[PDB]
């Protein structure tokens, strides 16, 4: 179920939204210019702050933006609950992590971020 | 000086008939 | 196998590169020289320090430099949680098979 919240629905954050939007789009809006400087896209994003200040709201906005971008050209955004991947068997959790990352890198391409 | 409670991790086991 | 890494990429770590050369590269380059002085080659090298200080960088650099230095070498990378299986079996079988293959490649003559 694609969320229906966009960047226009978030207020009071004209800087953090700008930073995450840059880190998500700029490496893929201008691939050749990034390659000219040999600057790779960032691979680690962390969001922290007091409870109920808009972190999940920004996550939903990013998901909606990715959905719109892909529809312009659905399964690229992967949502994982915190302890969801945890399993009682000893080796199942590591195998699940590896399978998730392998599937994510399977669909990864230069023009399509995952 | 503290006490702990254990959570088990089941190991796979399979038999035929 | 990870190519395209060398000591030239790593900067600011001069003594440690020399030590890792001595412990690893030197026994392979010189064996009769070691046997003349009855000096047993060091078998195990551990790398420790603050996170992100370049342990994996030095590892891949030495892995490539061993191949480039000799005038066929095999590098094996294995992680901890990789060799864990939910079944009662294969928890130890995989490790024994890996070491048997390492011994086989050593018998072939290629350093492992
Ligand atoms: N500009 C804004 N800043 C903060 N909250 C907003 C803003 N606009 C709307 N909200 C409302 O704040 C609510 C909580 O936002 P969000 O779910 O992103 O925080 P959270 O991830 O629950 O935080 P935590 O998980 O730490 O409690 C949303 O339901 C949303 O309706
Ligand atoms: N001279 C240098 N020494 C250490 N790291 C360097 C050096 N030059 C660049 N780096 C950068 O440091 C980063 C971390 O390197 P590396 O992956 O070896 O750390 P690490 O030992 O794996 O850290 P951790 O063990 O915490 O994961 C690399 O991406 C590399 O680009
Ligand atoms: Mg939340
Ligand atoms: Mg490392």
């Amino acid at each position: 179920e694609v969320p229906d919240v966009s960047y226009a629905d978030i207020g009071g954050l004209s800087r953090q939204i700008e930073q995450i939007r840059d880190a998500v789009e700029l490496p893929f809006l201008h691939k050749e210019l990034y390659r000219e400087y040999s600057l790779r896209p960032p691979k680690g994003v962390l969001l922290y702050g007091p409870p109920g200040c808009g972190k999940t709201l920004i996550a939903k906005a990013v998901a909606n933006s990715l959905a719109k971008k892909m529809a312009e050209v659905k399964s690229y955004f992967l949502n994982i609950k915190g302890p969801e991947l945890l399993n009682k068997f000893v080796g199942e959790t590591e195998r699940h992590i590896r399978l998730i990352f392998q599937r994510a890198r399977e669909k990864a391409s230069e023009g399509t971020p995952v | 000086g503290s006490m702990a409670q254990e959570q088990t991790k089941r190991g796979g086991g399979g038999g035929d008939d």
